[PDB]
């Protein structure tokens, strides 16, 4: 838009949810000069929505695909291509250099941040309107970090939450707030998380929600709220029994709101929620222990109860299919009454599981929210190992 | 709550073709694969592999792609595990187990176990016989009697005394093979005001020849 942008709406009625985007990316790589890529996400323009991940500098059949599990290298890069294609070489937009990114759109122009480097010595850049302009250094020095979603952005301000210390211990996380890729203000983590990493936010009514995923103890994600106005925020778990981390314990009857959830340590995987009273819809994995099967679950006033049990769901992926990270992206800028829910969910291929091929690599799904009750399909990768060898 | 109960288990010769039945209750077969596991007698556990129970394809370990083979009757939740020219070696006992997560990396809730005997020996009825004492009191009012099951094959026998009833005391000793045929044994302890007054009974089924044997041990001393 000309102009900045208000989260005015909330969220729609959440009834079931329909396929916004599929890129099929392994599939057509088998015979394409698509990307090898992990930890995508989804963010929309005022003018348009697309792909955003986080590439390894290697096309998926290229020889130097191998080895692609290591999450840092000089060779990662974030890109940008058009909604529902491959990230492809001839059409990828390069974002900033790095191995860690969050971006979003103010309404005028968007923001994207690229954490890049040795992991003790690790630096942020903020670039605004395709230029670099602020950088922020390592405070801790022990790996610099950032969502792995998109940032919301009200009125210009922008909070972005980035954890620099330990995933095993814990770690010095802190809540910075961006106005046209200048600091605002950045203040510590507060609340009673214990622990925070790759945060998946959505804005309402003029308040940002982030569901994270406590690495340490947690196997019951915080919550963060943090309100763009006024540049403060508060932390907590989800109370409910419906633990949606990856791996954890089997869901107890009664949950935890104020510690992690006690089971399963030093793990996880990135995630989101909506978090709306009764309107509240979760996503998991359905595995305790892998990356396997995506479900959305319906579970009424799960930031605060703890004893709630789900009352609908819908399935993404079956549990014999892979699944890995997902986040909630909305489109600020589609008309209407509310707000569209949205959510991706990366769907990994390759090492360490299918160590046949030497590649770790993924495509992405993505749904918004329908408010009549539709039908549910479930949405694999699709791809066989077994072709490319 | 989840049970999977597999099929009796199968006397072949060498060289035929078995197919095992693990037919899964209690959860939604279409979103667990199968694991299929050997338990050999001198060796623990082996994944055979994994069946895509919504799919329907297979991944094969190493030491098995080629005489095994995993289907399944969707139909009926039933994956079944079939075993071409059966080498003597296939001696075991196979489980399914489903697998919890794709690609089976975990299996909670495993089957029953069906045990194979891959023999080209003869099946043979026990001949059973109940063993008195030549009185001895064995310990403090205790009188010890037994029911020796000899000569048959294949395993296994059903040895019960006193149709049930008679549960504590009881000790049965594994069978042993004695090169072509099998011999069990199992002791039980009464108090003497118990026997020779109540009627000590030893009844043994052997299934494989169609055998239900009732002796009774009468005080022969
Ligand atoms: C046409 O399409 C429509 C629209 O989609 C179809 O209707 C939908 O059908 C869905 C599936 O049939 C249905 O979802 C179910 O909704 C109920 C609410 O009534 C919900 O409970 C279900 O969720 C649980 O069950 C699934 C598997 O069934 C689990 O994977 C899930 O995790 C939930 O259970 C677990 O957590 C619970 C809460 O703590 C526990 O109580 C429960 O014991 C269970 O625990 C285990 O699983 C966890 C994960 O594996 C694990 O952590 C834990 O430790 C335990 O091990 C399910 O979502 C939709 O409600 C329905 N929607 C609508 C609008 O109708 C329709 O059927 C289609 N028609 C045809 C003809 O195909
Ligand atoms: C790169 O891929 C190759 C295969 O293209 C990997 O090669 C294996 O590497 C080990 C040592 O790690 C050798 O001993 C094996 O004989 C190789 N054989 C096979 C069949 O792959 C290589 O390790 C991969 N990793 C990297 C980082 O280059
Ligand atoms: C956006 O919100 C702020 C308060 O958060 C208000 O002062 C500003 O004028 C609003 N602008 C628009 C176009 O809504
Ligand atoms: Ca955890």
């Amino acid at each position: 838009i000309r102009e900045f942008n208000n989260l005015t709406k909330g969220l729609c009625t959440i009834n079931s949810w329909h396929i916004y985007g599929k890129d099929n990316a392994v599939r057509i790589g088998e015979d394409s000069d698509v990307l090898v890529t992990r930890e995508p996400y989804v963010s929309c323009d005022p003018d348009e929505c697309r792909f955003y991940a986080l590439s390894q500098g290697t096309t998926i059949r290229g020889k130097h695909s191998n080895g692609t599990i290591h999450d840092r290298s000089q060779y990662r890069d974030l890109i940008s291509w058009p909604l529902s294609s491959p990230p492809t070489v001839y059409n990828s937009r390069v974002e900033c250099i790095g191995w860690s990114s969050t971006s979003c759109h103010d309404g005028r122009a968007r923001m994207s941040i690229c954490i890049s480097g040795p992991n003790n010595n690790a630096s942020a850049v903020i670039w605004y309107n395709r230029r670099p302009v602020t950088e922020i250094n390592t405070w801790a020095r022990n790996i610099l970090r950032t969502q792995e979603s998109e940032c919301v952005c009200q009125n210009g301000v922008c909070p972005v939450v980035f954890t620099d210390g330990s995933a095993t211990g814990p770690a010095e996380t802190r809540i910075y707030y961006f106005k046209e890729g200048k600091i605002l203000k950045w203040e510590p983590l507060t609340g009673t998380a214990k622990h925070i990493e790759e945060c998946s936010c959505y804005g309402e009514q003029a308040g940002v929600t982030c569901t994270c995923r406590d690495n340490w103890q947690g196997s019951n994600r915080p919550v963060i709220q943090i309100d763009p106005v006024a540049m403060t925020h508060t932390s907590q778990y989800i109370c409910s029994p419906v633990l949606t981390d990856n791996p954890r314990p089997n869901d107890p009857t009664v949950g935890k709101c104020n510690d992690p959830y006690p089971g399963n340590n030093n793990n996880g995987v990135k995630g989101f929620s909506y978090l709306d009273g009764g309107n509240t819809w979760l996503g998991r994995t359905i595995s305790i222990a892998s990356r396997s099967g995506y479900e959305m679950l319906k579970v009424p006033n799960a930031l605060t109860d703890d004893r709630s049990k789900p009352t609908q769901g819908q399935t993404i992926v079956l549990n014999t299919d892979w699944s890995g990270y997902s986040g909630s992206f909305m489109d600020y800028w589609a008309e209407g009454e509310c707000y569209r829910a949205c959510f991706y969910v990366e769907l990994i291929r390759g090492r360490p599981k299918e160590d046949k091929v030497w590649w770790t690599s993924n495509s992405i799904v993505s749904m918004c929210s329908s408010t009549e009750f539709l039908g549910q399909w479930n949405w694999p990768d699709g791809a066989k190992i077994e072709y490319f060898l | 709550q989840i049970q999977l109960v597999q099929s009796g288990p199968e006397l072949k010769k060498p060289g035929e073709t078995v197919k095992i039945s693990c037919k899964a209750s209690g959860y939604t077969f279409t979103n667990y694969g199968m694991n299929w596991v050997k338990q050999a007698p001198g060796k623990g556990l082996e994944w055979m592999g994994w069946i895509n129970t919504n799919t329907g394809e297979p991944t094969y370990g190493e030491e098995f792609k080629g005489r095994f083979a995993f289907s399944l009757e969707t139909s009926a939740s039933t994956a079944n595990l079939q075993i071409n020219n059966l080498k003597n070696e296939d001696k075991a006992t196979f489980f399914c187990a489903r697998g919890e997560d794709n690609f089976g990396s975990l299996s909670d809730y495993w089957g029953q176990g069906t045990t194979l005997t891959v023999s080209s020996a003869k099946t043979t009825a026990p001949s059973v016989y109940p063993l008195a004492p030549v009185c001895g009191d064995t310990t403090g009012s205790s009188v010890t009697l037994g029911c020796l099951v000899k000569g048959y094959f294949p395993e296994p026998v059903t040895l019960t005394w006193n149709s049930g009833s008679l549960s504590s005391g009881v000790h049965t000793f594994p069978a042993v093979l004695q090169s072509d045929l099998y011999t069990l044994s199992s002791s039980v302890t009464v108090t003497s005001s118990t026997w020779p007054s109540q009627s000590i009974t030893c009844n043994v089924a052997h299934p494989a020849s169609s055998t239900k044997v009732d002796k009774k041990i009468e005080p022969r001393g």
